[PDB]
């Protein structure tokens, strides 16, 4: 993602 | 004449076809690989790249990696590739001739249908296209206008309910889990028995036997205590080279997840609880027909059982003097396209395409206003 | 004014559309004295229709008379059929017939000798006389002609074609017309069907082209059939039947052959039963089979086949009794050991448990993989009508093809010219997706009538010399496109068919959001939500949503055609069949029959008939203003005359002129003095070799004629009168 | 009318006196005014008579005194060639036409006052010079 999970 | 083209990007299989036929008429993973080793013959034909089909075949040899994770783009050179394989090999039909519509599960970055539109524009010149969400398209492929929907593929599981053709937004919840992320825990417990797939083709070894042997039990607990005194759960499968293996509790054990997020450590709870919480949260004139209706919708919803447990589990949280009655259907992994197929075949639809006109007044900022 | 002493007038009343008025003294720049046909004060709203001048009335053809209007039409066409027993009429290029329902001399042999030969200024109106313009525009060119019939049903469109190709017959020399006029009686019984308003209506388009050799002797005919009405065989309004052959059968019944089939009485079966009508008035049924089958062997179907075609029609029958039990809303099941399925899988040689497993279930395939998955017991009694209305639309097209068989003819085919039957514009108290249909293609072949019509003036005027923009196109583009453009009533009905949860509540609200006030054709009737009106040509027509998606949605499940067709007891059902048309709705297919229509007759230059039936009762030869007056407006005559009287509807050949009008009074000259005479001069135009007047001046034209003639006649009589008693005078002295 | 005028016109009026009494009858009052040059129509004729009814018309007798006033005030070409040119453009008019015209329309007259004064007005193809017939009538 951008900043929680990794995507 | 022109018919829409229509496409579901996923993750895992990407499934595509013309508006107003029955069913996809490609369908291939959405994985691209790059071979790594030295290539020691000389006038090979060998290449950059390969897409879907292909590198499932070689896959031997090669990195496999998916662009969409969690059902966000993560690559944009991989996916161009790819939705460029889906339109000229898979369709052999040219963007120009045809509008294209595009699907897409909610509460995601906003850049990514700015980019999926911009691509979409620009480089195929696709003369109009429309983004829509996967579970609004389930109700249209099920014959409803009403009902709450659970929709997972590989990554994002999301509940939409609908009532009458109006959405919901601040009952709409999302989950991370499904799906690709079982196969990852999948994996760990085959490793306690002492086997062990490391590269991403083992994964898509693993995940072959996740699609073949797993199935979702009644009552955890039980069943637990059976397969622990008993070789009768137990089923054996052939790996690729032939080789046997042998699977116990944990063919069971891995879907099991699904309802006990904590078994790999996230803190919500599992898709029952999501559903009842997300019912909860609409106005109480409506939720005995959001009970009424549950749609069950793509792949990860697929595993022998997982409606009946369901229907166990929200029955025992639903207060006690209601139906609660799970849809389900054999064709539900398709559900999400059928729908697009169906929408996309409208007459009251042709007036809500985005248009290149509109695009290029506009910039890709308009597809948030002209679309959900 | 117009209006003096002497005018005349028509008024209305409530027994005959019209009466006549005479004018006691002028309208003056009100109310009017007027006394009838013997006392009367008139309301004027803030006047009437002025009688035409008694000379013009009576004639050939209704075009010329100098005032155009409701009344004088329908007065011309009550004199000259009644007291001169004249049946035909001309409108522009509208031959215009009236059934007597009496017989006449004028179809004879010495008939068709008076015609050929002559042209249209020639003579007297007759369907001869029609059918030798269609002969000689197929001379004078390659290009083919045809001729296109309309009424109600009972006006004789048959009759009239028969005789029209009657006249080919005797002129060129191929006993087609024996064998045309032995195909009647099948095309009768699998076309027709029993309406509120009549029996043995016509519910379909039959083309027979005739085609020639290029010597123009005939070689043989063509038969197509359009515009076929397939939502019939599943579904009835109150007081209608099912087409004519369900009901011959079903009566014969009893007959050792039928025995075979198992056939019930007439109400045993659910597709006959629920028009609730089963006896046609004083016919017999169960002779009506037997000329049926004696013309189908007369036509040279074996009689195996004819056993054929009755197991399959017992087929469609027994399939109908089918009944489903819902084992859940989502899923159903035929209860075992189902009488009605037993006895239809025996009939058509199939496997019961397939039969039964195909009803109930319908199959999809991905590319790699296939389920099975049930469908509701609504989906499954769609399924299984549609199934019947595909089983017998194939059925029609095969009985027509071999028709076309033993009508078509070995010698290859020159040019031709062909006749259309078709129904005419229609309406009922209740109107429903049939008379929809009906009367939208009735719409696009009025276009093809005003367009022509519109372009065989313009290039008169251009014969003439004449200024074109006087001429003025009248349009009903605006209505089609409202009809069938997308985002128009047949789009979104296939639209709702798709819909989840569709019904005609929502479709009806759908028509109302998208048209309701953007259009002025399309109006909400004031009092319901359940209906619309549309302004048609003629008139405005209310139609009921309560039927159109029980009756649009055809879809065929491919798995129940391919267990028909694996069939093997007989040859003809896996004969008949021969996958995107399988989900075309019934309103699509007729959205594209009407387009091969228009395909075959927009190549053709037209002639046209119009037939009325005076009277409901069928009396013969006597005549209502009430039936008259509206099957002249749905044919669409009533229109035309006005779209006449609009424009120049009057012409003069200038000697001529002048021949009488020296009377009161070449072509420069006696322009010149018209001129002098009367500002009439942006109303009259001249040309090569006649002045036009637009109308009414004709009318002036004798009213200026009478005040010189009797002023003349006061002094001539006065002069001579001078002598005549000074003849007394001079009498007297002597 | 002067003295000598009246006194011609008198003896003509008596000459119309049939039973004596120096008196004509209210029909032959026309006869001594178109007799003296004037051409009234019957309506003129009725009017100056004051519309009369069949029985006075009929029996009622009148002197010449009261006739008098009558003949003055009814006595107070082109429009008779253009009459005559209505039913013709070489000049002619044929003789059953202006037969026909004479006894059916206007204020029609009989066929056999028709036939005395067009005796001899006819040719042989039957046409009638109009011109000629009414300097005829009118001389
Ligand atoms: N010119 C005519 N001469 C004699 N009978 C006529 C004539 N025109 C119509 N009819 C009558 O029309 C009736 C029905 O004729 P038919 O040949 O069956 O065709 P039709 O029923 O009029 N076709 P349709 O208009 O669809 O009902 C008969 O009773 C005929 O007597
Ligand atoms: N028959 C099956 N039983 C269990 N899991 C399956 C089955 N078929 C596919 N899956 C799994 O579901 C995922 C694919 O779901 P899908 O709906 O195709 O995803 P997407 O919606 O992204 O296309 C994969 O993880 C696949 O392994
Ligand atoms: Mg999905
Ligand atoms: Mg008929
Ligand atoms: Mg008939």
């Amino acid at each position: 993602w951008x900043a929680x999970c990794p995507a | 004449e022109t018919t829409a083209l229509v496409c579901d990007n996923g993750s895992g299989l990407v499934k595509a076809g013309f508006a107003g036929d029955d069913a996809p008429r490609a369908v291939f993973p959405s994985i691209v690989g790059r071979p790594r080793h030295q290539g020691v013959m000389v006038g090979m034909g060998q290449k950059d790249s390969y897409v879907g089909d292909e590198a499932q075949s070689k896959r031997g040899i090669l990195t496999l990696k998916y662009p969409i994770e969690h059902g966000i783009i993560t690559n944009w050179d991989d996916m161009e590739k790819i939705w460029h394989h889906t339109f000229y090999n898979e369709l052999r039909v040219a963007p120009e001739e045809h509008p294209t519509l595009l699907t897409e599960a909610p509460l995601n970055p906003k850049a990514n249908r700015e980019k999926m539109t911009q691509i979409m524009f620009e480089t195929f010149n696709v003369p109009a296209m429309y983004v829509a969400i996967q579970a609004v398209l389930s109700l249209y492929a099920s014959g409803r206008t009403t009902g709450i929907v659970l929709d997972s593929g590989d990554g994002v599981t999301h509940n939409v309910p609908i009532y009458e053709g109006y959405a919901l937004p601040h009952a709409i919840m999302r989950l991370d889990l499904a799906g690709r992320d079982l196969t990852d825990y999948l994996m760990k417990i085959l490793t306690e028995r002492g086997y062990s797939f490391v590269t991403t083709a083992e994964r898509e070894i693993v995940r072959d036997i996740k699609e073949k042997l797993c199935y979702v039990a009644l009552d955890f607990e039980n069943e637990m205590a059976t397969a622990a005194s008993s070789s009768s759960l137990e089923k054996s499968y052939e790996l690729p080279d032939g080789q046997v293996i042998t699977i116990g509790n944990e063919r069971f054990r891995c879907p099991e997840t699904l309802f006990q997020p904590s078994f790999i450590g996230m803190e919500s709870a599992g898709i029952h609880e999501t559903t009842y919480n997300s019912i909860m949260k609409c106005d109480i004139d409506i939720r005995k027909d959001l009970y009424a209706n549950n749609v069950m919708s793509g792949g990860t919803t697929m595993y022998p059982g997982i409606a009946d447990r369901m229907q166990k589990e929200i029955t025992a949280l639903a207060p006690s003097t209601m139906k609660i009655k799970i849809i389900a259907p054999p064709e539900r992994k398709y559900s999400v396209w059928i729908g697009g197929s169906i929408l996309a075949s409208l007459s009251t639809f042709q007036q809500m395409w985005i248009t290149k006109q509109e695009y290029d007044e506009a910039g890709p900022s308009i597809v948030h206003r002209k679309c959900f | 004014e117009l209006y003096t002493k002497y005018a005349r007038v028509w008024i209305p009343d409530p027994e005959e559309v019209w009466k006549s008025a005479e004018l006691l003294k002028d309208y003056k720049p009100k109310v009017l004295q007027l006394r009838l046909e013997k006392d009367l004060e008139y309301c004027l709203d803030p006047l009437p229709p002025l009688r035409n001048p008694d000379i013009l009335v009576g004639e050939n053809d209704l075009t010329a008379l100098s005032y155009l209007h409701e009344p004088a039409v329908l007065h011309n066409l009550k004199v000259r059929f009644i007291d001169s027993k004249l049946i035909y009429t001309y409108c522009g290029i509208v031959l215009v017939a009236i059934n007597p329902y009496e017989q006449l001399p004028i179809y004879g042999e010495d008939i068709i000798n008076a015609y050929s030969g002559q042209n249209m200024g020639d003579m007297d109106p007759h369907i001869f006389a029609v059918a030798e313009e269609a002969y000689k525009q197929m001379a004078r060119d390659e290009r083919n002609q045809s001729i296109i019939v309309s009424g109600e049903s009972g006006a004789g469109k048959t009759v009239s074609a028969k005789y029209a190709m009657r006249y080919f017959a005797t002129v060129s020399g191929a006993n087609v017309e024996e064998k045309v006029l032995a195909s009647n009686p099948i095309m009768e019984s699998i076309g027709n069907a029993k309406t509120t308003r009549n029996d043995n209506s016509s519910r379909f388009g039959k083309y027979i082209e005739i085609g020639f050799d290029k010597r123009y002797r005939i070689i043989g005919a063509n038969m197509r059939t359009y515009l076929l009405e397939k939502s019939r065989v599943v579904f009835q309004a109150e007081e209608e039947r099912n087409y004519h052959i369900f009901y011959q059968l079903c009566a014969s019944a009893a007959l050792p052959e039928f025995k075979t089939l198992r056939l019930g009485n007439a109400n045993y079966f659910h597709y006959t039963k629920q028009g609730g009508s089963p006896v046609i008035d004083g016919i017999d049924d169960a002779k009506e089979m037997v000329n049926t089958r004696q013309a189908c062997t007369l036509l040279g179907i074996s009689d195996s086949y004819q056993m054929g075609i009755f197991r399959i029609l017992a087929g469609i029958l027994h399939l109908g009794n089918v009944e489903f039990a819902s084992r859940d809303s989502d899923s159903c099941a035929i209860p075992p050991k189902h009488d009605p399925l037993t006895i239809f899988c025996d009939l058509m040689g199939v496997d019961y448990e397939e039969m039964a497993h195909w009803l109930c279930h319908r199959k999809l395939a991905t590319a790699t993989e296939t389920y099975i998955k049930p469908i509701s017991k609504l989906h499954a009694i769609n399924a299984r009508d549609a199934l019947a209305k595909h089983i017998y639309a194939n059925l029609f097209n095969w009985i027509v093809d071999h028709v076309n068989k033993a009508l078509h003819s070995t010698v290859k085919q020159h040019s031709f010219i062909g006749v259309l039957d078709i129904y005419g514009f229609e309406t009922f108290e209740i109107n429903s997706f049939e008379q929809f249909c009906i009367n939208y293609a009735n719409e696009k072949l009025q276009q093809q009538f005003n367009m022509h019509v519109f372009k065989l003036e313009q290039e008169e005027y251009m014969k003439e010399q004449i200024p074109w923009t006087l001429i003025d196109f009248y349009d009903n583009q605006p209505c089609i496109n409202l009809i069938e453009a997308k985002m128009g009533v047949l789009d979104l009905l296939d639209e709702e068919c798709k819909m989840p949860k569709g019904s005609d509540d929502t479709w009806a609200q759908k028509l109302y959001n998208t048209h309701l006030n953007k259009c002025a054709l399309f109006e909400k009737p004031r009092l319901s939500n359940k209906a619309f009106i549309i302004k048609h040509f003629a008139d405005k027509v209310e139609y009921q949503c309560e039927g159109f998606l029980e009756k649009n949605k055809d879809t065929v499940y491919e798995e129940q055609i391919k267990v028909l067709k694996s069939s093997k007891k007989f040859k003809l059902l896996p004969e008949l069949f021969q996958s995107k048309e399988h989900k075309k709705t019934v309103g699509h297919q007729f959205r594209n029959s009407l387009h091969l229509l228009m395909e075959t007759l927009n190549a053709t230059t037209p002639h046209y008939v119009r037939c009325i039936k005076p009277n409901d009762f069928k009396f013969p030869f006597t005549f209502d203003e009430k039936r008259a007056v509206q099957q002249l407006r749905a044919c669409g005559v009533l229109e035309t005359i006005r779209i006449s009287a609009a424009g120049f509807p009057s012409r003069w050949t200038y000697q001529e002129f002048f021949s009488r009008y020296r009377v009161l009074m070449r072509k420069q000259t006696c322009k010149n003095v018209l001129e002098k005479l009367i500002l009439d001069k942006d109303k009259y135009q001249f040309g090569k070799t006649k002045i036009f007047f637009r109308a009414g001046q004709v009318a002036y034209l004798e009213k200026i004629r009478a005040d010189k003639l009797r002023a003349a006649c006061i002094r001539i009589q006065k002069t001579i009168r001078g002598w005549l008693m000074r003849k007394k005078y001079m009498r007297m002295r002597r | 009318f002067n003295k000598d005028q009246l006194e011609e016109f008198k003896e003509a009026f008596e000459l119309f006196d049939r039973v004596g009494d120096g008196k004509i009858l209210y029909s032959q009052c026309g006869d001594v005014m178109r007799a003296l040059g004037q051409n009234p129509t019957n309506a003129e004729v009725l009017k100056v008579l004051g519309n009369p009814k069949s029985d006075e018309l009929k029996s009622r007798r009148v002197d010449f005194e009261t006739f008098l006033p009558m003949l003055q005030a009814v006595a107070k070409y082109e429009d008779y060639l253009e009459g005559f040119r209505v039913f013709d453009g070489n000049g002619k008019v044929m003789g059953a036409e202006l037969r026909h015209v004479l006894t059916t329309l206007g204020e029609k007259m009989t066929e056999e006052e028709v036939e005395t004064v067009l005796a001899g007005h006819e040719d042989s193809n039957g046409c009638i010079n109009y011109e000629a017939f009414l300097k005829h009538i009118l001389s």
